[PDB]
């Protein structure tokens, strides 16, 4: 999840490819459901739990 | 030793500068004060030798001012600086944009012999312009940090866009709480009714610090401003009340008017 | 066809952002408008597919609104969009601060329904903070475009730091010259001496382009402004003329006095 | 030359504290002409795009 974020934040390419289709990307980076859920209902709190912070 | 403050901008990873990012490759220690853990993450693959300098902040329920924080911190950096470490100091956003920490450790560096240089980073207020789609020359930009707005006396252009920083906190004069009450905001929407109407519309800004995350631009109206949900990130942008009124007076001197602004 | 406009920062090579850089590797078309001939060698070995915006501009001591030079520009832009390719706009500093052509690039491409966003970048308002060692939240930031502030009604308050931008134009308001006459500098002294005394100081600065170059920091008394040598990168920072002042009007809102703020 | 070093010095912290501890060794070394080297030290931007 924080390999995929750096990945992402930092790579336009990739950035561009997740805007196409952010859940293909991400289920492609190996995210759980959980993980995709919290991100398309914006909730970020969420996402902090499911890494451990 | 030596000292180099940078910013890492608001978003991941991406946000911060080349040069900058080299800077804390090459650094033999590193004082970070970054958003959330995946910008810790982050910065500790870049450069394990990393002190977070958050523990200085109030913990467990403690009450301290935060200028004895901001004291800690300062000395904390200068502490690697004078042991002879080619010191970096990672904020986040720009270094040097409402925070005092870097400009005073370069102050007292500088004063005991060190060299110390500040890099620019991009700040919430760089990012707002984007977010926003606003250009700050369009009609000018002002920015105060809330409290301060409050308790002495600031007179804002309401021509102009104008920002409140720290809007968290407005009226919190110990520096001690972590946000403020409704009855300071309803305070401070009372004195901002100088200039502004209590319809009108203002915006909760906050720029995304994820890859993955919307920025929070919500708009209400100025009065509803003590019921709103503000968070330590969030900043206050309230758009012009006025439109521009020509300044016959000089345009007379240009020897120009209205029909000749090209 | 989608665009993406990105800034360069004012320092070659190392000021933009990681990502930003990435978005000008990856582009198939790149619009630029740098600073320099060794900013512009560095963008082509970024990405050797770019078409420099200068070329816009009045080439023959012609007579030409920059107004019209920013539509060609924007035409240039949205021709790549249209035509299907992933365009990237490079800009120097922050692309949407006092800058018009990509504001009106993203507003034109979002109602062609294109994609189209803006990110932020380092501008010379960051770089003066850092090199200045000045923190705009310390008593609080006002800027203005210096002809916009004599053209129209603008109060500054006199406890900021005050910028005026783009004042080696100040009053030219045809939008053809490229530089302004002593003249109308005289007037804006007379303007800002409602506010601010002849003998005080300002500050002329321009933020280094290259990395072995210092920045400009040129003091002077406001009445000297006239006879300074003011080139189109400089900004002019008016520091405060008056000390922070107790607003005992909200204090006694909050139920406090001075002797209470932390 | 020339180009190719400033774009390095921007780019990179290392060099750039090497530079900054000594600007005529670094620049020397990176085969920066005496012309070039007086531009810099004495702040000669124009005389450098001509260089
Ligand atoms: C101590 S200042 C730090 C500013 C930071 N150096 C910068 O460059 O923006 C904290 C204030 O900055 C603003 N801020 C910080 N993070 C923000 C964000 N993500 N979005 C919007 N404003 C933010 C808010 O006004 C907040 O109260
Ligand atoms: N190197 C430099 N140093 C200081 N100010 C500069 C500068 N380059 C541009 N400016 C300012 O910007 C104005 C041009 S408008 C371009 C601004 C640019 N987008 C930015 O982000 O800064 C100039 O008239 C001046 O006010
Ligand atoms: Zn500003």
């Amino acid at each position: 999840l924080s390999d995929f974020f750096t990945q992402l934040g930092q790579d336009a390419q990739l950035m561009e490819d997740y805007k196409q289709n952010p859940e293909a990307v991400m289920r492609a980076h190996g995210l759980t459901d959980e993980q995709i859920n919290a991100v398309m209902t914006g909730d970020m709190e969420k996402l902090k739990t499911l890494s451990g912070d | 030793g030596s000292l180099v403050c940078v910013g890492t901008g608001l978003q991941l990873a991406g946000q911060i500068s080349v040069l900058s990012r080299s800077y804390i490759e090459h650094a033999d220690i590193v004082f970070s004060l970054l958003p959330d853990g995946f910008s810790q993450r982050w910065l500790t693959k870049l450069n394990p030798n990393v002190i977070n300098l958050q523990q200085f902040y109030a913990q467990n329920g403690e009450v301290k001012n935060r200028r004895d924080t901001y004291e800690q911190m300062v000395n904390a950096i200068l502490d690697a600086v004078r042991a002879g470490k080619k010191t970096v100091c990672a904020l986040y956003g720009h270094p040097g944009v409402f925070a005092c920490v870097s400009h005073m450790a370069i102050t007292r560096a500088k004063a005991e012999g060190f060299s110390a240089k500040m890099e620019p980073g991009i700040s919430a207020e760089a990012c707002l312009w984007a977010d926003l789609g606003i250009d700050p020359g369009n009609s000018g930009h002002q920015s105060f940090e809330a409290s301060q707005f409050m308790f002495f006396n600031h007179v804002p252009d309401p021509t102009t866009h104008l920002l409140l920083w720290q809007i968290a906190i407005a009226g919190e004069h110990t520096l001690t709480q972590f946000h403020t009450s409704s009855d300071r905001l309803q305070i401070l929407v009372e004195q901002l009714n100088q200039w502004y109407p209590l319809d009108h519309e203002v915006v909760i800004y906050e720029a995304a610090n994820l890859p993955i995350q919307a920025p929070r631009i919500e708009r209400l109206p100025l009065a509803n401003l003590p019921q709103a949900h503000l968070m330590p990130i969030s900043t206050l942008l309230i758009p012009p009340a006025k439109k521009l009124e020509y300044n016959y007076a000089i345009l007379a001197k240009l020897g120009i008017g209205p029909e000749d602004l090209g």
